[PDB]
Parts: structure tokens; C-alpha cells; sequence
């Protein structure tokens, strides 16, 4: 027979892209700006394709290099209204308590030509002496307080693909980091991700299915960050038991600063609590696969205060929990609790020059969480296994490893035995 | 649409040469063929050849072959479809058989199977 | 049948039915983004229609045309392309002469409205 | 003819005739605003066109096919529709099975292409 | 052939020849300014494409009509205007009529599928 | 035979139109922003005309006007986020060296109730007695220092044309500003323009071919600038010999103020260097021009320090350069020097209220640059041409004049025997 070229539209066939995303959220206002995002379908349509077979790769995938940025943006943006904390970068008398220092300062008020001298307290990381002090950001940056209606709560978010675009999914429940995935599906749009700020280990994230799995690129290759992703949460529960107060401080025509005073009832300290019994069991699970990557005894120690402790975000104020009696083990009732210590002033992420306030939370905070990943760190005889990071952009690595951006491109051409009069 | 204003009227004697002129203005004149036709006293009409002002391509009746020479300039723009130009003619071999009125004419059309069809003529030269 | 994209491992006998699956879901930082992506949806769609136009195939799914297949392009038989190859395989092994083909069809568009110009004018 | 939208208190059998009136009027704060609604404009026009195309009426203002009316959806006669009831009061009764019928129009539009494909094949 | 408008200074029937020429390639301060150029270039061109289609010419390069030519519009030969003037040079002598034979078309088409909706009736 | 309409579509027929063109670049960052344009096609398609004869004016041609906004609108875009140098508004007591004072001022710091004495040097440009001195903008406007980071280099922008529209070209190697062009060209953008900003001598710009043009628009018309474009550039050479030395001044939380103290070595003159031969046997190739549109003497007068001398950017720095020892001629080894004053303060193009500070440059500055224009204004029996400028706008029309915006409506109607069925 002859054979001619026949046009088909709409033919399963798409090539590897990276095209910009957006949101989908489902819903006062949290800086991740939910509200802003289309409401999320309620029918999530998801589609196995058959027979199919993809090569993924987490950590080529440029929906976490875009996500990353877009948290980054989201923080820049939430704070261009706020109040920027300048006159407070003025010479402070410091006192004690016990350790957050009692400060007093001179500041002007709403009226220019009038001086009051207020009272306030500051945590040691947030202050530096010059005894006379200052705050620790004003020899680098100027400093944004952050708006005390915005919420940090991290919301589920959605990443949808444009029309034209597709999502691929991978239901391989021993998947590793990268290669083939036999069980491939498309998405329109991802999961609910939430954008959930930690350190060294990961908090209230998926969890996997079957067995707990450990994740790399080179992994003989020491410097290159370990995510293992756990299948059973661990229970953590943090605390700030000190009574605060909330003292509003009119600085200048509708500037009000949020600041610290007075402890009512007991001084104690912050600190966080999991179970002794289910971080043996878990910690043993991840001890089980870090032989089926290596042959050894399997060591965890301390990290090599941002990096160094366990860092996130409980009910507002953002801890720095050391986690030496975490990472303190060698495998060839009970609470376990880590002395947790508090800042106000976080460099967010980069170091350009903008730092944010956060400002203080009224009354006693406690949250519960679940650490369900953790970023290790390998360094003779034995391998030792310290809590890392790496980067913040791991966490979201660790939520999209499971997808991948293609486009679609529909015409396809072929010869059949069909000719046009 | 255009005028096509020749030279005088200039008579010499046999053995010489005689210069015309051409001038064009109103239309387009690279876009249309330039033929030369002339009636003498002892025959009638006779086209002698047209000229290209565009292709710089000449074609000349055999009878008058190795006798014309042919030239044009190249058109002044006035507008985005006027211009202006010219186009001359010589002989070689002059005599009192070649005595006559002497005109140029502009093409017909652009395209097709009458391009160059003699349309629109000029005023009219009397020579020797 | 299947859902979007549904055969795409399957065979490309198979996936060329019931097309009109992947016809129809064709078409401030968020903000801008969001709209950023709405544009360019309407672009790429835009763009095979344009195709589609300038072949004669404007509304077509299965669109028949003039241009034979030249061996060149693939010396493979009918039976062994749509019951063993996946649209995904086949257009890898076309892609370099893709762009030949496109050409093709746009010339044997126009020399087809030509002829049939003349044919309506008796 | 009355304009745009002129007959939308008129019959249906009236309406139906000159319908290329609401066919061609179919296609910072005040920027963005204005940009905002230039784009969802295109948008909501290609829709239908996307729709117009996959059922074989791209390019149609009436279209005849093949899906033979239900009687589960209206069971009106021709005279009491098209010289009784609006436009308007129409698709109000019929705004259930609405989403019934454009799956069906998609797949009578899929079987005539894949018969019309094996018709060239001689 | 000559490329993008190539013959824009050529006679209507050479220029007419291969249309699909300039067919393809009709389809923050830098940002906003460049995604503004973006959304109108969709938007004349679905414009143009509005106007072929209630023409019933959704697809065509070359259309024929059922609109005689009025000698008011021109009273000049066909052969004095395909082998003599230029498609920019045409257009200037119809510009007035320009707006009247848009509307005939549309009158043309409405009145076709309308008697066509008559002919499927039996 | 009988005749009805028949619709084409695609035509080639085009109006004259103005629409928003686009930026095209090929590629830290400069405040042209060329990283943000669509990346420069490499096969720039140019399709010549044949036949056509299109009206060209260089002086009704909207793309200047367009551009020399998209100028001003970068310029005030690069300024958003650099340090705004309002406490530098302070009294000055400024000494002298044997010219640039040494001032010293009291100084908000990093704290804000803690008071430094800096010293600095500042051009007697940038400085005015009230000896005590201030800076010259603080009774007229807001200073913003430039970013230290970004860049004043004139980059290749190519501007392109929407799809549908489209931009005419014109090769005639002879051609003046306005008129018919009988050799034009359609491209989708234009070619490589740097955005040089000068003043009475145009450089870096595009040469001419054949013989070198002068253009104008009613050239009999004194208040009317002329535009010369030269056909073989003159070399100018220029330099701040002068080893200057960098200060970071932290005057906020962040916000650090460069400025300028001790010279290393010795002081010196900032000053440029042309050719004398080859500057004059070019003064005689404008002289030629000046006949073919005149009769006369041709007399070369100093001009009648923004717009009075020669002012570019070397480096970094922005050059004033007195140009009487360039036009000093009456027409019936050697190198010619001008004395260059160097201002830090510049009011870039308006006055509405809004100038930028240049940071200092390091060390020794020397620039090599290309005069391949000039900007004369005429003024009994001579005729006497001063170096003119006019406007900015006319150093981009230097270089759209050779283009056109026209939009494309490509629907044709026409008659032909042909009715359908
Ligand atoms: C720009 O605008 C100009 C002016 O309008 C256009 O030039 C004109 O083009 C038309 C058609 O393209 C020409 O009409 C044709 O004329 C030829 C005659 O050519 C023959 O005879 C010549 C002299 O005897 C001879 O030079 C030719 O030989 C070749 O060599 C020359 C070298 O100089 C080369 O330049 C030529 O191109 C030739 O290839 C040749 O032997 C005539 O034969 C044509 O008739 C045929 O074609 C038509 C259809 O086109 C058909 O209907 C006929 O039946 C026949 O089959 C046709 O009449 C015209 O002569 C040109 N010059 C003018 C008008 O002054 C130019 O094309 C435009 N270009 C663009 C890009 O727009
Ligand atoms: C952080 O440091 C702050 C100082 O910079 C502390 O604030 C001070 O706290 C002390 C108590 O620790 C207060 O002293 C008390 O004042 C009250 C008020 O009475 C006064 O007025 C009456 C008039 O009716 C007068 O008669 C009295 O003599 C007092 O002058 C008294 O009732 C108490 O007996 C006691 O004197 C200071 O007033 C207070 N100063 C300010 C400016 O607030 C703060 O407590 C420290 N906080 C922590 C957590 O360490
Ligand atoms: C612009 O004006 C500035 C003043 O406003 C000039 O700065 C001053 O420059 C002079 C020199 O010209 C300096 O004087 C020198 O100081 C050094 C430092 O030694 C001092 O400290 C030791 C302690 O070890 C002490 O024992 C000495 O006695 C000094 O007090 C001496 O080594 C020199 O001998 C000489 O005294 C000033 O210190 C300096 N002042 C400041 C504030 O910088 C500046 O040079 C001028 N620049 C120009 C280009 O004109
Ligand atoms: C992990 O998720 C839990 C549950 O969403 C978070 O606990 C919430 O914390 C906010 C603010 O502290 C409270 O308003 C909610 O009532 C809490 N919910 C529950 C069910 O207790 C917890 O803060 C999250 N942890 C992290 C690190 O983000
Ligand atoms: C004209 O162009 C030349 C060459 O691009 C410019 O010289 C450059 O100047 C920058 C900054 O001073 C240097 O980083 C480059 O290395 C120089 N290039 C060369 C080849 O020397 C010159 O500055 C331009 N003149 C103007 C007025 O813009
Ligand atoms: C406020 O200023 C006065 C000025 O006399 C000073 O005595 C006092 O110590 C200042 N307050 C602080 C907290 O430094
Ligand atoms: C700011 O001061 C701190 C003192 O704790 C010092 O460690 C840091 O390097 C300083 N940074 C700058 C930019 O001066
Ligand atoms: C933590 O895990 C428990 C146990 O499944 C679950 O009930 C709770 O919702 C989880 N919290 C979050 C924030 O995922
Ligand atoms: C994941 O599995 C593939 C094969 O299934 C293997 O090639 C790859 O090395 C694995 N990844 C890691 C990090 O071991
Ligand atoms: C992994 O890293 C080691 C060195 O750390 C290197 O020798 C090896 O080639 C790397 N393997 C891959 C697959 O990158
Ligand atoms: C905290 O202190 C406030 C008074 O400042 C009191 O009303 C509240 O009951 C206290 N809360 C606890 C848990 O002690
Ligand atoms: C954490 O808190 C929850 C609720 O208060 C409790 O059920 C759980 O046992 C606690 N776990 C640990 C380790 O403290
Ligand atoms: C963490 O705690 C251990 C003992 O539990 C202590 O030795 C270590 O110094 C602590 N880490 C930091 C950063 O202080
Ligand atoms: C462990 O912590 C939980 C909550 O954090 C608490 O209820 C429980 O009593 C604690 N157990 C011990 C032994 O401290
Ligand atoms: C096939 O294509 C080649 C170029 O790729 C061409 O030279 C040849 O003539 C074509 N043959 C047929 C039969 O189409
Ligand atoms: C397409 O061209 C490339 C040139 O690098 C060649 O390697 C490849 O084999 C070609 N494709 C086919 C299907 O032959
Ligand atoms: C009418 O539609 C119903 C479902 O709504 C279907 O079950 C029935 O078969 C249809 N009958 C006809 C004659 O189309
Ligand atoms: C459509 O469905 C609704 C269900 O609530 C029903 O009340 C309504 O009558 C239906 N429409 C028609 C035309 O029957
Ligand atoms: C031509 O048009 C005029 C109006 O412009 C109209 O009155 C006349 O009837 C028309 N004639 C034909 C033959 O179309
Ligand atoms: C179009 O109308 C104008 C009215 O001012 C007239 O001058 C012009 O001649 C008309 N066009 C034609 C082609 O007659
Ligand atoms: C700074 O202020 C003090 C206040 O006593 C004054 O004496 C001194 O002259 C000031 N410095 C300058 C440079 O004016
Ligand atoms: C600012 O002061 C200068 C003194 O050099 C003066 O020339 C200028 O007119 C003043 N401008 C205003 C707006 O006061
Ligand atoms: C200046 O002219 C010389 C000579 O042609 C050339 O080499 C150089 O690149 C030119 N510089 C610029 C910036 O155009
Ligand atoms: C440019 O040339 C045209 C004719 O070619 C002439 O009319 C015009 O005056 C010239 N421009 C100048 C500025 O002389
Ligand atoms: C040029 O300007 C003179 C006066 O300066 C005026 O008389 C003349 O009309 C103008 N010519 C044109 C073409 O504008
Ligand atoms: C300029 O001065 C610096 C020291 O401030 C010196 O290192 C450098 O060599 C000097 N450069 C010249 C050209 O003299
Ligand atoms: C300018 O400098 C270049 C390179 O340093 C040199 O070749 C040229 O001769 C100089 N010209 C003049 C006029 O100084
Ligand atoms: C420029 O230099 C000349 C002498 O070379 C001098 O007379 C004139 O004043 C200078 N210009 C200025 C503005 O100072
Ligand atoms: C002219 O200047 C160049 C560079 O500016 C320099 O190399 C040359 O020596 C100078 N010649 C004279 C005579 O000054």
C-alpha cells in the first residue's frame, strides 16, 4: 500500500520543560498569602497513565528551585507594610534577670521633640554588649517588625502546572531519590505541601509508605546532604512556659512597636519533649538502611545558631533547640528534652541586608508536631552520621521529590494509507 | 498617468548621431518598459525596441540592431509610487531615409502576456 | 477510555482513539505569576491552531493529507508503527524531520486553494 | 436587525436568525484591572471555540449533527420551543442535561473522524 | 520564495501566491511593557480570525464569496488590477467600501447556513 | 465575465502605527537591565523589499520617544533599592588640596543617638559656600547614592517589534533624515543599540557607510539641531589620572555611604586626547556637508557645565570636558587635550526632585571611546556652528533613523470570477 502524512491533535507526547507554576489554596491572613491563591479543586484529578514508565530526579527538579524562591518572595512581600525597627537601633542599659536582658533605652515618641525612656526585655541572642548594649542586627541591616496580624502558620499549598503543561506523579512506594518510576501518574496540580521552616529535622511533613526511606545523589560522596524520609512520625512537643507580656511602645505617628515586659510567675526555660521509646524504635529503623547504602557501625553525633540546633517556628517565636541529646548514639515514661533556646530577630534567609522582629507572643506557648524526615551529615574504621540541612531548600526537596514539570505537545504526524481527494 | 516630454526638434545631416531624451514623471518608472516607435516619410509606423528600466534589459527589432543606442537613468523618488526618470536614444548610420517623428512610449502593465505593450506615449521629436 | 494522557504507553493504534481526551485540557508575586501562565496557556494553544490552519486541518483531530510519506523519514511498515510504537517512541525517531514536514504541509495547503480557486471560476 | 442581545425577550425562531450580532461583540489599579479582564476575555471566547472545534462546527454559527434528541431532556414539540419559549427560558430547562449533551456532541465527533479516516483509506 | 512581506511591492497576483508566508509570523518596566504587547498581538489576531470564521471562511487563505463585486467599489478590470497595482496600492481605493463589504460577507454567511439548516431539514 | 469579492488573507499591506516595542539582549548587572530581555534571536531575519518605496522621517519617528522613556523609567527602576544619601545634608567644613575640597561633618552612625566626625573629599561641583559648605542638591531634592553593583555600561538593546506589527528598515547608504528610502528592509528587530548617554559628541555610535551624512529637519530653521554622522571615527582617548582611594561609611543599620579620601600619589588633571590630524582632516569632511546645504565661511565657535562642555561617563565617572579646543576653526604627534572637570552629583535627565550620587571608582580610570557623531546648532556674512545637543533624544534618534514602526493588517478583499457554491 502507499502512505501519506496524516495530522493528529492531541496525541499522548510530552518533553521535560520549566515553566512557572502557581497556586492552589483552600481556605485572618498568613504570610504565605493562601487567601490569594485560586481555591483549590475539590475533585483532585488524578490520572494513571498505564504502561507508562519516567525518569524522575529530585534534585534536578526545578519545582523546588521555583518553590524556594517563591517563599523567599513571600516573605519580602509581607513585610513591606510592616514597621521598620530603625529607632530602636539606639544604645541600650541592660540589666538581668536571672536569660533575656531588662533594657532601657531613649526613644523618640510621636511628638519629635520629646524623649521618653521606655523599658524592655531582649533575649542574649538578640543584643551584643558595646555595661551599655544594642541590638545584634544594626551594624549589618535594617530590620522590619513583623506585622503582629500575619500568621506563620504554614497552609497547605497546592502547585498547579498551566494548561498546556502536566505534573508526574510517582506511586512507587520504594522510590528512591532518582531513576525509572514504574508507577507514574499525572496531576494537574501537586499535593498540599506546607512551607514548614525547619532545621535538621523536618516537621509535620509526609510521611512515606511501607518502609522508612533514606535518599542522596552520590551518597559516597560525603558532602552531599542525606534526606531520609521517616514512615512513622515521632511525636515532638515544645514549650515556652515563661508568662509574657506584650508592651505597646508608640514610636512615631502610628508606629507601635511590640516589645517584652516582665515575667509573670515562674522563670523556667524553653525546651521540647519527645518519647525516649519511639525515638530508640525510629532511630533504629534509620539504622537499618543506612546499611543497605553502606556495609560498619553506624555513629550519630552532635552537628559540626541557625545550623547548629534544631531551629522552626512554635506558635510564633522561633526556637533554636539543641539537639546533642538527639544525635548521641553508636549501633553496630522517658522524655527526652532539649534545651531550646529563643530569638526575636531572624536573618530570614539570605544575607543582603533585611532582618525581621518577630514580636512577642502573649502569655504561655506550647505546640505539637511531627518530626517525619530528617538531614543527615556523614564525615577511619566507622561512619558517624551528623544532623545537617544543608540548605533550606532540601525541605522542600524532601515534599517534591514525587513530581516533575512536562509539557504537553500535541501534534503528532504519521504515515497511513489515507489520502485527501 | 503620466507625462513623457521628449527634446526638441533637432535635424542634422547624414553620417551623424542625434540624441533624444525621455523624461518621465507621474508614475512609477522603473515599473514599466520603455518602447521607442517612429513613422517615417516612405514607410508607416515601426517599432524600433523597449527597454527595461528595472531589469536594465534591452530588445530591439533586428532592423535596428546595430544602430540604436539605449539608455536609461535611474528614477528620482518624489512619493512611494511617483517618480521621475529618464530614457535616451541614439542611431549610428544616419540618413534621410531615417527622417521622421520619433516618440517614446511607456509600458502597459506590470504582468502578464502585454507588459510591454507601447500605452502611453510621448510627444513626438521631428529629426533630420 | 482512560483519562488525560491516559494512553501514553500505550500503542499509538490504541491512544489515536478518543483524542478529544487531551483536546479539551488544552486550554503580586502570585498574581503576576498566575497571569504570566495564563498568557502564555493561550500562546501554545494558539500556535498548533495556527498550524492547523495553514494545513487545511482547522478543526480536524484526524486530518488526511496530500504530502506521501517519504522513506527517508522512517522505512518502517503501518503494522509495525501503530501496533507496537507509542506516540512518545514514534516522534523521537521523526524529530529531526519534523520541521521538514512541517513545510510540506503548508505548501500542499497552498497549492490547493489555488487549484481550487481556478476550479470555481467556471 | 434590534441589535445586541435585541431579541432576547423574542422567540427562539426569531432569535436563531441573525446571530453574527452577538457573535462579533464577543471579542497600576486601572491597568491591571483592564489587562486583567483583556486576558479572561480570550479565554472564555476560546473556550467555546475549543468547544465549536472538537464537535465540528468550527466555524458554525448553526451546526447539525448526529445526536438525536433525547426526549428525557424536553419532551416539547418543534412549535411550542421555537415560536413559544425564549432563549433564556430554554436553557433554564435544559441546564441540567446540559453537561450530558456535550459529551455527547465530543463523541459523535470522534466516530465520524475515525469512519471518515477509514473512508480515505480507499 | 522572497520571505516575510517580500512582495509587498509586487502585483496582487504575484503576491498572492504563497500567503502562508506571512500567515506564520503573525502569532517591572520591560516586563509589564512586553506582556502588554503580548496580549494584543493575541488579540488582533483572533480579530482577523473572528472575521473569517462568520464569513465562513474559517481556514481559508483564499475565500470566495457570493457577494458580487458593486462597480462602485471599482470599475477597473480584473486584469488592470491582479497584473498592475499593488496589494498597498488596491486597498487605498477600497478603503472607504472597506467597512460596507464586511458587512455583506457577514449577511452572505448568515444567509447560507441558514438556507443549508433548510436543505439537512429533509 | 463576471466579478465577486473574494477574501484573502495574510496580504502584504502594512499602516504606519505606534505600538509598545520590546527589548531583546544577548548576555553583574547593569541599569539597563539586559538580563531581563528576551535573549537576542542569533539568526536576526532581515527580508528585503523589493519594489518598495517607503516615507521615512527620523524626526516624527515615535521609537525615539519611546526609547528615551524606557531610558528614564531604568533609570529611576536601578534607583529603588540603593541607599538614599539624605543625612549626608549636613553642614560641611570642607579644606582645600592645591580641584576637590576635604570636608569633614558630623554623622548620625549605626546607633542612633552616637554622633562620628568623617572626612571626605568632594568636587567643588558637587559642594556650595553657605568656610562651611553643603551638598549642591539639598535645597532643590533627595540624593539616592547608586548601587556600588550596578553597572553604567552602554549594552547592544535590540528593539523588536509585537507579532502583527512590524519595523522598516532602509540601506540607502546616502540616506537623510527624512523622505522616500528606495531601499528598505523589514526586520523584527532592530540592530544593536547602546544607549551611550552623551552630549555635543556622540560615541560609541554607528558609523556611516560611503560618505559621512548631516541631517536635520528644516536645516535653514537656527533653532533646529543638526545631526552629523560620521563615516571613520576619531579616536578619543580619556582618564582620571588621579589614584583615588574608597571609604564605606556605615550611616545606618545597612546603609553604608562610599565616599572619597586621599589621593595616593600624585595629583593630577582629568582630561581627554584626540588625534589632531585625525580630527582635522574629519572637521574637513563636515566642513565638505556644510557647503552641499549652504553656500560661505564655515566658522567653529565654542558653544553658547551639563550642556556647555562635552559630559560622558568614563568608568564610572561622569566627565565634563571643555570642547573650545575643538571647535576653534575657520574653513574658507599633536595630540589636542580638554580639560575634564569630574561631577559625582548628576541630575540624570528631569528636575522634578529626584538626583543619584555616583560611588567613587578605585584607583586609576581611563576610558577609550569611539566620536562617531556630532550635534552642531548655527546661529551677517559668515556662518558660525557651536556644538549644540539640544536634547537627549536626539542621541537615540542618531540611531533610529533608519527605522519605522508599522502594523500589519493582512485581510484583503478583492474581485475575481469566482463565487462559491
Ligand atoms: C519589481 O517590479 C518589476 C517591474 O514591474 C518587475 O519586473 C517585471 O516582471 C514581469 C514579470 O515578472 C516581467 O514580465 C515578463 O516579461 C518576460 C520577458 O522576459 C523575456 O524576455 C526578456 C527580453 O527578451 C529577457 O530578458 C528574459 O530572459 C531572462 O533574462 C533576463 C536577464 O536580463 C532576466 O532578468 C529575466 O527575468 C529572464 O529570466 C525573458 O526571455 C515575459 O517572458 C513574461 O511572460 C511570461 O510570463 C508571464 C507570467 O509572468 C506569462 O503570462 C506569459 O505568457 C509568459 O509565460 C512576462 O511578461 C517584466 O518584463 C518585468 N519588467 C518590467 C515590467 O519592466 C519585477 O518582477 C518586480 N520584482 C519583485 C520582486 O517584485
Ligand atoms: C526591668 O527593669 C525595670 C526598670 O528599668 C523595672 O521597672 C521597675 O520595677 C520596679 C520594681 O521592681 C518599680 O518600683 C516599684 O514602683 C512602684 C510604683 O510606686 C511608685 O509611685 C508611688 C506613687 O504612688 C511612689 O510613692 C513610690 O515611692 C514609687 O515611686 C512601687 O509601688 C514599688 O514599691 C516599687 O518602688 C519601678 O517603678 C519600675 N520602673 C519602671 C520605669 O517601670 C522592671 O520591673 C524590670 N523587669 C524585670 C522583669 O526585671
Ligand atoms: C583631609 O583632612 C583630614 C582631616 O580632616 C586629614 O586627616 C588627617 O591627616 C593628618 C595628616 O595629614 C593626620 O595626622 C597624622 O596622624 C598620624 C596618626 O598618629 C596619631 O596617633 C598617634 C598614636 O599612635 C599619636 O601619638 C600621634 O601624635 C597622632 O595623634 C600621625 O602619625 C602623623 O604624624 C600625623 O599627626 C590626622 O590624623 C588625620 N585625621 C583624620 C581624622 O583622619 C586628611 O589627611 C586630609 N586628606 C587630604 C587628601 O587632604
Ligand atoms: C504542626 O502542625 C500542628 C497542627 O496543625 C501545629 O499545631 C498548631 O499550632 C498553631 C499555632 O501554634 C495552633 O493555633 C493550632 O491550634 C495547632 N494545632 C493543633 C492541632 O495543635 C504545629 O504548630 C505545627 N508545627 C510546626 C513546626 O509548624
Ligand atoms: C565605548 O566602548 C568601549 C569598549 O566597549 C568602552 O571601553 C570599555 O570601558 C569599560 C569600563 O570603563 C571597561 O570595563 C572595558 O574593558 C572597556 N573596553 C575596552 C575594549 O576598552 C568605553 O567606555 C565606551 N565609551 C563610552 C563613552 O561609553
Ligand atoms: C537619656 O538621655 C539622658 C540625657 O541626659 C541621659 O542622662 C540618660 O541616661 C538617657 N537614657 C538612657 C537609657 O541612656
Ligand atoms: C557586627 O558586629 C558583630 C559583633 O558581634 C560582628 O561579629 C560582625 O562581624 C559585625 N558585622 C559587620 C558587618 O560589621
Ligand atoms: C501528626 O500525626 C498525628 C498522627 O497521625 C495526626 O493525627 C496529626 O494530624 C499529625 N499532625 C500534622 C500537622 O500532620
Ligand atoms: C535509585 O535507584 C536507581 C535504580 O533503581 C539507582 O541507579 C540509583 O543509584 C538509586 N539512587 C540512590 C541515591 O542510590
Ligand atoms: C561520587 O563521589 C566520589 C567521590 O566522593 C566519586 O569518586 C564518584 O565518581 C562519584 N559518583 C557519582 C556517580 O557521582
Ligand atoms: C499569665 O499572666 C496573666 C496576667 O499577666 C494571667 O492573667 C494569666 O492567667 C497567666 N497565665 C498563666 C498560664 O499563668
Ligand atoms: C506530646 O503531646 C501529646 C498531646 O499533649 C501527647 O499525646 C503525647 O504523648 C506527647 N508526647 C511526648 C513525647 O511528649
Ligand atoms: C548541647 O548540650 C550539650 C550537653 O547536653 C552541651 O555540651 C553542648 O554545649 C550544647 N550545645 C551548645 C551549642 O551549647
Ligand atoms: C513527657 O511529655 C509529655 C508532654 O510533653 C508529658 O505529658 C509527660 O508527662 C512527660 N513524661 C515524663 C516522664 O516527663
Ligand atoms: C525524500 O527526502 C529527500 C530529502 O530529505 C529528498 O531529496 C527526496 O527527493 C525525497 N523523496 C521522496 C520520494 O519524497
Ligand atoms: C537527528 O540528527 C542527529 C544529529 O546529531 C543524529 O544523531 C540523529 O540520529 C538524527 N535522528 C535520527 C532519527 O536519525
Ligand atoms: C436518554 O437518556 C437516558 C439517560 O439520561 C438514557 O438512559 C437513555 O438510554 C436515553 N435514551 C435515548 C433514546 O437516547
Ligand atoms: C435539575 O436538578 C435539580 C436538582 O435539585 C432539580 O430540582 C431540577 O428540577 C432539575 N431540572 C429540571 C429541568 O428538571
Ligand atoms: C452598489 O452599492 C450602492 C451603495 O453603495 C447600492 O445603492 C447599489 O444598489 C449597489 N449596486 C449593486 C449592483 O450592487
Ligand atoms: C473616501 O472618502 C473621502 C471623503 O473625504 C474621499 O475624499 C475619498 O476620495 C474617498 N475614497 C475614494 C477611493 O473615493
Ligand atoms: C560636631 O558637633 C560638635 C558639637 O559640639 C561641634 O563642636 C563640631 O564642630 C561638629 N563637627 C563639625 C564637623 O561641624
Ligand atoms: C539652591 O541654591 C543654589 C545656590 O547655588 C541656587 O542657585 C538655586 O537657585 C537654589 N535652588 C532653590 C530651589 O532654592
Ligand atoms: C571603535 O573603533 C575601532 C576601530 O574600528 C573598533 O575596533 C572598536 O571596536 C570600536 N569601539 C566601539 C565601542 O565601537
Ligand atoms: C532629504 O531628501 C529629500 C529628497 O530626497 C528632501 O526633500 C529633504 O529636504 C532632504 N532632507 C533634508 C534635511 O535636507
Ligand atoms: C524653515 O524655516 C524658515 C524660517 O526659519 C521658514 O521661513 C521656512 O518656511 C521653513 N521651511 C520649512 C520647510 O519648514
Ligand atoms: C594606587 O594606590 C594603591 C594604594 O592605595 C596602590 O596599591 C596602587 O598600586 C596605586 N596605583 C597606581 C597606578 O599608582
Ligand atoms: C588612543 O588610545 C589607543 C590605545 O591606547 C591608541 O591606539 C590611540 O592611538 C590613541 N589615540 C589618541 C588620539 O590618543
Ligand atoms: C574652555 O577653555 C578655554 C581656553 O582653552 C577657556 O577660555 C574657557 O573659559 C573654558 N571653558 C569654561 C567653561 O571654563
Ligand atoms: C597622545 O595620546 C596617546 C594616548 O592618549 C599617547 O599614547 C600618546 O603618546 C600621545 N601623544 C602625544 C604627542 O602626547
Amino acid at each position: 500500500a502507499k502512505k501519506w502524512v496524516t495530522v493528529y491533535y492531541g496525541v499522548p507526547v510530552w518533553k521535560e520543560a520549566t515553566t512557572t507554576l502557581f497556586c492552589a489554596s483552600d481556605a485572618v491572613h498568613n504570610v504565605w498569602a493562601t487567601h490569594a491563591c485560586v481555591p483549590t479543586d475539590p475533585n483532585p484529578q488524578e490520572i494513571v497513565l498505564g504502561n507508562v514508565t519516567e525518569n524522575f530526579n529530585m534534585w534536578k527538579n526545578n519545582m523546588v528551585e521555583q518553590m524556594h524562591e517563591d517563599i523567599i518572595s513571600l516573605w519580602d512581600q509581607s513585610l513591606k507594610p510592616c514597621v521598620k525597627l530603625t529607632p530602636l537601633c539606639v544604645t541600650l542599659n541592660c540589666n538581668n534577670v536571672n536569660e533575656m536582658k531588662n533594657c532601657s533605652f531613649n526613644v523618640t515618641t510621636s511628638i519629635r521633640d520629646k524623649i521618653k525612656k521606655e523599658y524592655a526585655l531582649f533575649y542574649k541572642l538578640d543584643v551584643v554588649p558595646l555595661t551599655n548594649y544594642r541590638l545584634i542586627n544594626c551594624n549589618t541591616s535594617v530590620i522590619t517588625q513583623a506585622c503582629p496580624k500575619v500568621s506563620f502558620e504554614p497552609i497547605p499549598i497546592h502547585y498547579c502546572a498551566p494548561a498546556g503543561f502536566a505534573i508526574l506523579k510517582c506511586n512507587s512506594k520504594t522510590f528512591n531519590g532518582s531513576g525509572p518510576c514504574t508507577n507514574v501518574s499525572t496531576v494537574q496540580c501537586t499535593h498540599g505541601i506546607r512551607p514548614v521552616v525547619s532545621t535538621q529535622l523536618l516537621l509535620n511533613g509526609s510521611l512515606a509508605e511501607e518502609e522508612i526511606v533514606i535518599r542522596s545523589e552520590n551518597i559516597t560522596d560525603n558532602a552531599k546532604t542525606i534526606i531520609v524520609q521517616l514512615n512513622e512520625a515521632v511525636e515532638i512537643n515544645c514549650t515556652r512556659p515563661n508568662n509574657n507580656t506584650r508592651k505597646s511602645i508608640h514610636i512615631g505617628p502610628g508606629r507601635a512597636f511590640y516589645a517584652t515586659g516582665d515575667i509573670i510567675g515562674n522563670i523556667r526555660q524553653a525546651h521540647c519533649n519527645i518519647s525516649k521509646a519511639r525515638w530508640n524504635e525510629t532511630l533504629g529503623q534509620i539504622v537499618a538502611k543506612l546499611e543497605e547504602q553502606f556495609p560498619k557501625t553506624i555513629i550519630f553525633n552532635h552537628s559540626s545558631p541557625e545550623i547548629v540546633t534544631h531551629s522552626f517556628n512554635c506558635g510564633g517565636e522561633f526556637f533554636y533547640c539543641n539537639t546533642t541529646p538527639l544525635f548521641n548514639s553508636t549501633w553496630n515514661e522517658q522524655n527526652i528534652t532539649l534545651q531550646c533556646r529563643i530569638k526575636q530577630i531572624i536573618n530570614m534567609w539570605q544575607g543582603v541586608g533585611k532582618a525581621m522582629y518577630a514580636p512577642p507572643i502573649r502569655g504561655q506557648i506550647r505546640c505539637s508536631s511531627n518530626i517525619t524526615g530528617l538531614l543527615l551529615t556523614r564525615d577511619n574504621g566507622t561512619e558517624t552520621f551528623r544532623p545537617g540541612g544543608g540548605n533550606m531548600r532540601d525541605n522542600w526537596r524532601s515534599e517534591l521529590y514525587k513530581y516533575k514539570v512536562v509539557k504537553i505537545e500535541p501534534l503528532g504526524i504519521a504515515p497511513t494509507a489515507c489520502k485527501r481527494r | 498617468q503620466g507625462q513623457l516630454v521628449q527634446s526638441g526638434a533637432t535635424t542634422t545631416k547624414p553620417g551623424s548621431s542625434v540624441k533624444i531624451s525621455c523624461k518621465t514623471s507621474g508614475y512609477r518608472f522603473n515599473f514599466y518598459h520603455i518602447n521607442w516607435i517612429r513613422q517615417t516619410a516612405g514607410r508607416g509606423p515601426e517599432w524600433m525596441g523597449w527597454i527595461s528600466p528595472y531589469s536594465g534589459d534591452k530588445n530591439l527589432a533586428p532592423a535596428f540592431q546595430d544602430r540604436v543606442i539605449m539608455t536609461t537613468d535611474t528614477e528620482v523618488p518624489v512619493t512611494s509610487f511617483t517618480s521621475t526618470g529618464a530614457a535616451y536614444m541614439e542611431i549610428r548610420n544616419l540618413t534621410s531615409d531615417d527622417t521622421g517623428t520619433y516618440f517614446c512610449a511607456k509600458g502597459l502593465l506590470r504582468d502578464g502576456s502585454s507588459t510591454w505593450l507601447p500605452y502611453l506615449w510621448g510627444q513626438g521629436t521631428l529629426l533630420t | 477510555i482512560l483519562g488525560f494522557l491516559g494512553a501514553a504507553g500505550s500503542t499509538m493504534g490504541a491512544a489515536s482513539m478518543a483524542l478529544t481526551v487531551q483536546a479539551r485540557l488544552l486550554l503580586t508575586v502570585w498574581g503576576i505569576k498566575q497571569l504570566q501562565a495564563r498568557v502564555l496557556a493561550v500562546e501554545r494553544y494558539l500556535r498548533d491552531q495556527q498550524l492547523l490552519g495553514i494545513w487545511g486541518c482547522s478543526g480536524k483531530i484526524i486530518c488526511c493529507t496530500n504530502v506521501p510519506w517519504n522513506d527517508s523519514w522512517s522505512n518502517k511498515t503501518i503494522n509495525e508503527i501503530w501496533d507496537n510504537m507509542t506516540w512518545m517512541q514514534w516522534e523521537k525517531e521523526i524529530d529531526n524531520y519534523t520541521q521538514h514536514i512541517y513545510t510540506l504541509l503548508e505548501v500542499s495547503q497552498i497549492q490547493q486553494e489555488k487549484n481550487e480557486q481556478e476550479l470555481l471560476e467556471l
